RNA sequence: GGGGCCUGACUGCGAGGCCUGCAAGCCGAGCAGGGGCGAAAGCCGGGCCUAGUGAACCGGUGGUCCCGUGUGGAAGGGCCA
RNA sequence: CUGGUGUUGGCUCUUGGUCGCGCCUGCGUAGGAUAGGUGGGAGCCUGUGAACCCCCGCCUCCGGGUGGGGGGGAGGCGCCGGUGAAAUACCACCCUGGCGCGGCUGGGGGCCUAACCCUCGGAUGGGGGGACAGCGCUUGGCGGGCAGUUUGACUGGGGCGG
RNA sequence: GCGUAGGGUUAGGCGGGACCUAAGGUGAAGCCGAAAGGCGUAGCCGAAGGGCAGCCGGUUAAUAUUCCGGCCCUUCCCGCA
RNA sequence: CGUAGGGAAACCGAGUCCGAACAGGGCGCAGCGGCCGCAAAGUCCGCGGCCGUGGACCCGAAACCGGGCGAGCUAGCCCUGGCCAGGGUGAAGCUGGGGUGAGACCCAGUGGAGGCCCGAACCGGUGGGGGAUGCAAACCCCUCGGAUGAGCUGGGGCUAGGAGUGAAAAGCUAACCGAGCCCGGAGAUAGCUGGUUCUCCCCGAAAUGACUUUAGGGUCAGCCUCAGGC
RNA sequence: GUGGUUCGUGGAGCCAUGGGGGAAUCUGGGCGGACCACCGCCUAAGGCUAAGUACUCCGGGUGACCGAUAGCGCACCAGUA
RNA sequence: GAGCCGGUAGCGGGCGUGGAUCCCUGGAUGUCCGAAUGGGGGAACCCGGCCGGCGGGAACGCCGGUCACCGCGCGCGCGGGGGGAACCUGGGGAACUGAAACAUCUCAGUACCCAGAGGAGAGGAAAGAGAAAUCGACUCCCUGAGUAGCGGCGAGCGAAAGGGGACCAGCCUAAACCGUCCGGCUUGUCCGGGCGGGGUCGUGGGGCCCUCGGACCGAAUCCCCAGCCUAGCCGAA
């Protein structure tokens, strides 16, 4: 029998993959334990459908994040602060960061993704990855300069 | 021995023929027939232990339709049936053949 | 009884008859086809004779090429042995 | 009573056949040497480092083959002709048989569990049996346990005999 | 002890019920069978078993532990303590 | 239905089939007077005899089958109650004495066991006589068996027809049980027996042969009869 | 493996189905007597549907039907005694 | 339209033109049993719950109403249960007998049992028939025909097409597609279940998509009527 799987089975078939078992096998254990589903033609198509969503989102995703970068990596951060020479008294954060591409630019942003563990301390001209979707970075230059 | 509740099917009347000799085709005189008596042929009934709305149903059907017991558990879920008794949701399934 | 060449221990029929409850069983001249023995007339349709047998139904084998279930074939049959 | 199949599933071992691949293997006069067949076919080889030396398995018809590993590290076999029915470097497609992975099945062993069956003051569960048993279609057998019948006529009465 | 007509059987306590269970019968649940129907814990039905409060005498042509008389008793409803 | 038949058939056709045949054979093929009328193959309805199919001339089985009714008789079991006068023998056990190292065991009293004994009711039915269109479709009298047991018994129940029960006789299952009774299939079948109704008139048999699971039944021939023809 | 049809396994199709295996949507599928092809007919696996047809407890008409052993078992107080 | 209080006279009393008895249609009442159904039950008997009424009425008793089970449908509503002489269809289904024994075979899917239906029941609008290059649902009768065929090819069984008649009629759904209400979790272009639309055929048809064109048929359900049935009346000499 054709049946649709709910959760991984060792060496047998990834989650949501269709094969064909033994009927007995598949009535009387695999249904019965929500573990997976007749391959028929009315909760077949249930199938064929989340899947076009799953994929719909994440294309989607992976696009309003594309559509962001291409708004970076045509610009430029700049941040000023007080410091004399190339160590920074206060300090630059991600969240300071927010602040200056909500405040300059006009976009909102997470702090939390972007990957920046130590807080800048010292200037110049830094490229700092944001991650905002994975396998999806981004390079955003931040001009830390003083005055 | 009885009924299918899926496919009506019932125990049939079959003659049981005793045959003896050569056919023709063999090459021989032919078959005669020895004693004819009346059998009976059931279906290949089965137990369909299911749990449906929390609750079990069991199906005494032939193991030809037995396929089509899942389908009307699958084609029952958009159907108020939690509450109900066992009795109540065979009859709710079998309006659905 | 001996021997020579031979296959009539034929095919296709068969007038007329014995016998006879039916059905069977029996004798059979002669005509053609093709042959055999004979110089020829002629004989030869197994055996000097009278028993050595078994009706139909069903089926087997060879042959015929008659029917072939919409048509051409085949399945399966019928006729001959 | 019994084999096949439906109810009827899971995993592993050991054997059987198959297709899929790595592969390898084939022994007459003759002829370098151990020729599987029909080809394609007069060039293929080495830093995907050569003739030749040694170390392990592999088959060994006792002659070799192949895989290899190190040294050296740049040579070697083709057509040419020897030769036989068929002849060689090389590149495919098929066989011989045999070996390991994968297939897909058939048997046997072992163990699960969830169908099925029995059980449990409690039961969407626990526990034992366990895909056997029970049951359905089917094969073949045993089968006076029951059922329908047959068990001849002539005959100095019938039967025995004939 | 036959034909016609008339009269005669009086119970809170005797027997049976509105009380109970037996074999068996039926039979929510549940199981089975071509139909009809066949099973089946509980429950219900089921007696000459269990349980329950009347003894004596008189009376009538015909009934009485039934009416009468005397002396006892049971259960239920209401009310008081 | 008839007008065309022959052949297994294609198919031919007054011919056709076996066959090489123009051969031989099988089954087949052709009105009366003077156009008329008359007759006829054939066909149609009637009537009559006979035959086939149905109960088929009438009555009769022993039996087979199907669906129902019966355990108020009788057989076994289940549930609940009842009955067994009186007398006789006198087991184990107990008490005591004797007994021994303790015992086993022996005797006397108590005691009251048993498909124990004699004998009524109750249940039975051994032998004899009576009875025999009986008092009685199993009875009467005399004798007899058991009679605290595997006993008898009332009441309520269950088991049935190829089935029930059966201390077993194939006994019983509503007075006949080698498969109950009723009703139906049904008018089963009957090659057997019986029974077959008015009159007169003419003829007038057979009881043989052959075959026949045939021998007391049937098919053909034989012998009888009727109509027409020669 | 059977049943129906005239079809008793026969060369055995067609209609129906108890068991096993198990598709397709007009370029589909069943059929025309095993099978193959050509040619044709039809369009299954949901259902409904008047009249013409059958019977006669009932009422009526009518008989070369009976006339109290006949005619229904009952002409009458009969499914009665 | 003049007698009546049944067959039934009598005793004893009434009624009727102020139209009786009698006949026909509707209505009321209609104890108890019976599918029997409140519960039981050895049918016509026995014992209860609820609401309301009577009696002096609380116990007791009578009166009226209501209370079994099943299916279907959102405790309450519509339906079922049983009977009927045969006739009808479905589920099962013998035997004697015939074959001059008998088993296949026949008797026969008849008799019988069971469920169901109805005034009729079944069948019925071709996945048909079968050789006409044709027929056109089904049912019944005739005929085809004891033909074709079936058969221990024994006894026996026994069609269909076509033709002539009676009657005459054809329809609704399922699936694709549009919409809508509900519920499931695994959140939609989803799946599932209701309802509505649409659609129903074989020269194949239908849906969706463009394009062109925009009243006559008519019920088997409903209504009115004639006609008919269930009592009757006039009727020549
Ligand atoms: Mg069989
Ligand atoms: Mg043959
Ligand atoms: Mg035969
Ligand atoms: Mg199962
Ligand atoms: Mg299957
Ligand atoms: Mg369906
Ligand atoms: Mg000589
Ligand atoms: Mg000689
Ligand atoms: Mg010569
Ligand atoms: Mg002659
Ligand atoms: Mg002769
Ligand atoms: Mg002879
Ligand atoms: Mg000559
Ligand atoms: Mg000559
Ligand atoms: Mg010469
Ligand atoms: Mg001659
Ligand atoms: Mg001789
Ligand atoms: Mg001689
Ligand atoms: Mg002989
Ligand atoms: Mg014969
Ligand atoms: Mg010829
Ligand atoms: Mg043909
Ligand atoms: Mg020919
Ligand atoms: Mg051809
Ligand atoms: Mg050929
Ligand atoms: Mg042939
Ligand atoms: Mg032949
Ligand atoms: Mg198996
Ligand atoms: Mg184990
Ligand atoms: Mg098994
Ligand atoms: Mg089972
Ligand atoms: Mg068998
Ligand atoms: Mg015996
Ligand atoms: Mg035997
Ligand atoms: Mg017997
Ligand atoms: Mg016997
Ligand atoms: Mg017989
Ligand atoms: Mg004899
Ligand atoms: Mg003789
Ligand atoms: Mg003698
Ligand atoms: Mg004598
Ligand atoms: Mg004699
Ligand atoms: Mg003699
Ligand atoms: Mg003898
Ligand atoms: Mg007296
Ligand atoms: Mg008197
Ligand atoms: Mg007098
Ligand atoms: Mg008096
Ligand atoms: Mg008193
Ligand atoms: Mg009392
Ligand atoms: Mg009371
Ligand atoms: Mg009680
Ligand atoms: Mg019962
Ligand atoms: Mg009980
Ligand atoms: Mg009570
Ligand atoms: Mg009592
Ligand atoms: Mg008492
Ligand atoms: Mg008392
Ligand atoms: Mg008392
Ligand atoms: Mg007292
Ligand atoms: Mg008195
Ligand atoms: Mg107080
Ligand atoms: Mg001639
Ligand atoms: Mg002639
Ligand atoms: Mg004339
Ligand atoms: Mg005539
Ligand atoms: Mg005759
Ligand atoms: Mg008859
Ligand atoms: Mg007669
Ligand atoms: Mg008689
Ligand atoms: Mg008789
Ligand atoms: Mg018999
Ligand atoms: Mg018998
Ligand atoms: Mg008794
Ligand atoms: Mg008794
Ligand atoms: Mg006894
Ligand atoms: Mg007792
Ligand atoms: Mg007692
Ligand atoms: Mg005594
Ligand atoms: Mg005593
Ligand atoms: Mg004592
Ligand atoms: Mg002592
Ligand atoms: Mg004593
Ligand atoms: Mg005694
Ligand atoms: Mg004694
Ligand atoms: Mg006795
Ligand atoms: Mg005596
Ligand atoms: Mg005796
Ligand atoms: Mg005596
Ligand atoms: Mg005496
Ligand atoms: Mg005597
Ligand atoms: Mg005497
Ligand atoms: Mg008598
Ligand atoms: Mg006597
Ligand atoms: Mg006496
Ligand atoms: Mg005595
Ligand atoms: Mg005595
Ligand atoms: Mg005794
Ligand atoms: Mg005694
Ligand atoms: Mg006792
Ligand atoms: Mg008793
Ligand atoms: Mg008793
Ligand atoms: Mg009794
Ligand atoms: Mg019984
Ligand atoms: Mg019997
Ligand atoms: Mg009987
Ligand atoms: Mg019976
Ligand atoms: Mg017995
Ligand atoms: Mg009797
Ligand atoms: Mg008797
Ligand atoms: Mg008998
Ligand atoms: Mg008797
Ligand atoms: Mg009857
Ligand atoms: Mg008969
Ligand atoms: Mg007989
Ligand atoms: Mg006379
Ligand atoms: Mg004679
Ligand atoms: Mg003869
Ligand atoms: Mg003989
Ligand atoms: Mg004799
Ligand atoms: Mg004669
Ligand atoms: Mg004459
Ligand atoms: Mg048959
Ligand atoms: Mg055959
Ligand atoms: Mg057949
Ligand atoms: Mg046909
Ligand atoms: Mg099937
Ligand atoms: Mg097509
Ligand atoms: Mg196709
Ligand atoms: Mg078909
Ligand atoms: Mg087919
Ligand atoms: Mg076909
Ligand atoms: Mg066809
Ligand atoms: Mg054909
Ligand atoms: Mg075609
Ligand atoms: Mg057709
Ligand atoms: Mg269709
Ligand atoms: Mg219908
Ligand atoms: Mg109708
Ligand atoms: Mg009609
Ligand atoms: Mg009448
Ligand atoms: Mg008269
Ligand atoms: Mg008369
Ligand atoms: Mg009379
Ligand atoms: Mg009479
Ligand atoms: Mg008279
Ligand atoms: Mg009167
Ligand atoms: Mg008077
Ligand atoms: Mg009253
Ligand atoms: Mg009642
Ligand atoms: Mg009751
Ligand atoms: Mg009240
Ligand atoms: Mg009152
Ligand atoms: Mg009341
Ligand atoms: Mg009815
Ligand atoms: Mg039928
Ligand atoms: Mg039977
Ligand atoms: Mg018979
Ligand atoms: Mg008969
Ligand atoms: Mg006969
Ligand atoms: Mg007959
Ligand atoms: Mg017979
Ligand atoms: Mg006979
Ligand atoms: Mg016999
Ligand atoms: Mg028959
Ligand atoms: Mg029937
Ligand atoms: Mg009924
Ligand atoms: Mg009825
Ligand atoms: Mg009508
Ligand atoms: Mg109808
Ligand atoms: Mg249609
Ligand atoms: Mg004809
Ligand atoms: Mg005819
Ligand atoms: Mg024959
Ligand atoms: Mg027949
Ligand atoms: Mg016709
Ligand atoms: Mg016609
Ligand atoms: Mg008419
Ligand atoms: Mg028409
Ligand atoms: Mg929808
Ligand atoms: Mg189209
Ligand atoms: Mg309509
Ligand atoms: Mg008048």
């Amino acid at each position: 029998m054709k049946v649709i799987l709910l959760e991984p089975l060792e060496n047998l078939g990834d989650v949501g993959q269709v094969v064909d078992v033994k009927p007995g096998y598949a009535r009387n254990y695999l249904l019965p334990r929500g573990l997976a589903v007749l391959a028929t033609e009315s909760n077949l198509k249930a199938l064929e459908a989340r899947i076009r969503a799953q994929a719909k989102r994440l294309a989607e995703r992976k696009a309003e994040a594309e559509r962001l970068k291409e708004i970076l990596e045509n610009l430029t951060l700049t941040i000023p602060v007080r410091a004399g020479e190339t160590k920074i008294y206060g300090s630059v954060t991600a969240k300071d960061i927010a602040e200056a591409l909500s405040r300059q630019h006009g976009v909102t942003i997470d702090p939390k993704r972007l990957a920046l563990e130590k807080p800048i301390k010292e200037l110049g001209e830094y490229v700092l990855t944001y991650k905002p979707h994975p396998e999806v970075p981004i390079q955003l230059k931040v001009s830390v300069v003083a005055q | 021995s009885k009924v299918c509740e899926i496919s009506g099917k019932r125990p049939i009347v079959a003659n049981s023929i005793q045959r003896r000799g050569k056919a023709k085709r063999e090459g021989g005189v032919g078959k005669k027939t020895t004693g004819i008596s009346k059998r009976r042929q059931y279906p290949n009934l089965q137990k369909v232990r299911v749990r449906v709305a929390g609750q079990e149903i069991t199906f005494r059907v032939a193991a030809s339709h037995i396929p089509k017991v899942y389908e009307l558990v699958e084609r029952a879920k958009g159907l108020k049936l939690e509450g109900l008794s066992p009795k109540e949701i065979k009859k709710e399934l079998l309006k659905l053949l």
